[PDB]
C-alpha cells in the first residue's frame, strides 16, 4: 500500500484484569523484514474505575466511582 | 547423450516440479511485458514466499490468512 508492505490488521477484544496491573498481549509474528505495530481504540468505558466488569461484549457492569 | 534440462515438460498430474527460482509467466496485452510470479525461498528468513509483486493487482473472492 503506497510502496510499503503491510500485513492484514487483526483484532482482539481486551479488558484489564482486576488489580490495576498492566495488560500483557503477545505481539504477532511478523514476516522477515517487517516490524510490529499496535493500536488500541476505545470501545466502552465509564468512570467506575475498579468497580466494573466490561469483559462481556454483550453487556457492561458499572458500579460507580470509588 | 541425453541431458535433463529445463525443457522437461510439466505434467497435468503435477508430478514434475518447477526449477528453483523459475518464474511462471503470462502474456499480457502490454505487448512484450511479462507478468510473472514464483515461489522463492529466503534463507535469510527460512521462509517460503509466493511472490506476486510483478502483478499490479490480485483480485480474489474469498480470502483467508493465518
Amino acid at each position: 500500500s503506497d510502496g510499503k508492505t503491510k500485513t492484514p490488521v487483526v483484532s482482539t477484544y481486551e479488558t484489564f484484569q482486576d488489580g490495576g496491573r498492566a495488560k500483557t498481549i503477545n505481539a504477532i509474528e511478523c514476516p522477515t523484514g517487517l516490524n510490529n505495530r499496535f493500536a488500541a481504540v476505545v470501545s466502552s468505558f465509564s468512570t467506575a474505575g475498579q468497580n466494573a466488569n466490561f469483559s462481556s461484549e454483550s453487556a457492561k457492569d458499572s458500579q460507580g466511582t470509588t | 547423450s541425453l541431458a535433463q534440462t529445463g525443457e522437461i515438460a510439466m505434467q497435468r498430474d503435477g508430478s514434475v516440479a518447477f526449477l528453483e527460482d523459475s518464474e511462471l509467466c503470462w502474456d499480457t496485452a502490454a505487448g512484450s511485458a511479462k507478468s510473472c510470479l514464483s515461489v522463492r525461498y529466503d534463507t535469510v528468513g527460512n521462509k517460503t514466499e509466493l511472490d506476486l509483486k510483478q502483478i499490479d493487482v490480485v483480485s480474489a473472492k474469498g480470502l483467508s490468512f493465518e
